[PDB]
């Protein structure tokens, strides 16, 4: 079941056109830094529910690298209070990405590819943190992402 | 004279690590005039290494280094071509020298992910025992041969010097790091490894991994050859004959 995102809680780094709000709008309508030369780029999505997330898509956009983590709106939201659900995931090599080659990856993360500890919990915001160091002309972010609480 | 002067000196034989080095104090085998004369008393790897005691100390030189290589490459390329063999350590930079050779072997048949396959190692070990190459054995592991081999002189040709060999079978997602550490330099893998760091990456033995924003090493990277890691951590790639202990 598509996990439903409800707003953006905070992000380091958007484009204008191609905004962090884009995360919640179904298409591709992107999210992407608002100056490539920019290494990493960071969302803070809420939730329109505490749920415990099961799988992970992620549309690409440009990014070498894409890691997700996840957190509560109880007991605040600062920098390590938030429990890594994926880890730091390959998207796009480095050759691939000083030559703009291939940012459209997608990739699914099901279950097992998760932090099994934090994925038995459940939570209501999820931390994205979006790298590319490999260029500093190409723009970056991410098409789309769907989080997924099991059937 | 002193226990650990005598210890110091047990552990050179192979296969003699510091337990196994007091309990053959304690037995009164100090020497090695005195281990010869109790073999039963080692296991058969210490019983070999002690064989070749005064073989195994000797320095290799290139050019044999150099003869060996071939040998070895060239059976397990006949057995099966997909397979893949990188002789490494101080001959890989270019030494002069070596101390022992370390062969690095892997097929693209076995992955991490697959299933351990040992008949991948043993069926190029058994060959170099055909050819007689390898002429003992000092421990035959699932991942790792450790034995001894002998480059070949046709008669009435002084015999060569028998020389410590080492073969550790390697999954092909995790080779070229292997490769990486065993070729290294002490020193060049501990630089490289501090500026990996730097660069937010995490390199060891077997995989170069990110490091996330909490610093949780994320997944491995795809790696098919030392230059991708040089690369993940956009830094020069250095040839092994500049792995020296002068870094720049």
């Amino acid at each position: 079941p598509e996990i439903r995102l409800r707003h953006v809680v905070s992000c380091s780094s958007q484009d204008s056109t191609h905004c962090a709000e884009n995360l919640l709008k179904a298409d591709t309508r992107k999210w992407r830094a608002a100056k490539a030369g920019e290494k990493t780029i960071s969302v803070v999505l809420q939730l329109e529910k505490e749920e415990q997330i099961h799988s992970v898509d992620i549309g690409n956009d440009g990014s070498a690298f894409v890691e997700v983590l996840v957190g509560s709106s109880a007991g605040g939201a600062g920098e390590q209070d938030y429990e890594v659900l994926l880890v730091t995931s390959s998207f796009m090599s480095p050759s691939e990405s000083r030559s703009g080659s291939n940012p459209n990856r997608v990739r699914m993360f099901g279950p097992d590819k998760l932090v099994r500890a934090a994925a038995e919990k459940r939570w209501d915001r999820v931390k994205i943190v979006c790298s590319q160091p490999y260029s500093k002309d190409s723009p970056f972010g991410l098409s789309f992402v769907r989080f997924h609480s099991p059937p | 004279d002193d226990t650990s002067s005598s210890i110091n000196f047990l552990t050179r034989v192979t296969g003699i690590g510091p337990s196994a080095a007091r309990k053959l104090v304690d037995e009164g085998i100090k020497t090695l005039e005195d281990l010869r004369k109790n073999e039963d008393k080692l296991n058969h790897h210490q019983r070999i290494g002690l064989k070749y005691f005064e073989d195994f100390e000797k320095r290799i030189p290139r050019e044999e280094m150099l003869q060996m290589q071939d040998i070895v490459l060239n059976e397990v390329k006949k057995l099966d071509p997909e397979y893949i063999a990188t002789v490494c350590g101080s001959f890989r930079r270019g030494a002069e020298s070596s101390g022992d050779m370390d062969v690095l072997l892997t097929h693209p048949n076995f992955t991490s992910e697959s299933s351990k396959q040992p008949k991948l190692l043993h069926r190029v070990v058994e060959q170099l025992q055909k050819v007689r190459f390898i002429t003992d054995t000092l421990s035959k592991g699932e991942t790792k041969f450790m034995g001894v081999c002998q480059l070949p002189s046709e008669n009435d040709e002084n015999e060569y010097p028998h020389r410590r060999i080492d073969i550790r079978l390697i999954p092909k997602d995790q080779y070229y790091c292997g490769v990486l550490y065993f070729t290294g330099s002490d020193i060049f893998n501990k630089n490289m490894r501090a500026h990996a760091l730097e660069k937010g990456f995490t390199i060891n033995e077997y995989t170069i991994r990110p490091l996330g924003v909490t610093g949780v090493a994320g997944e491995p990277l795809p790696v098919d050859s030392e230059q991708d890691i040089f690369d993940y951590i956009q830094w020069r790639y250095r040839e092994p004959k500049d792995r020296s202990e002068h870094h720049h």
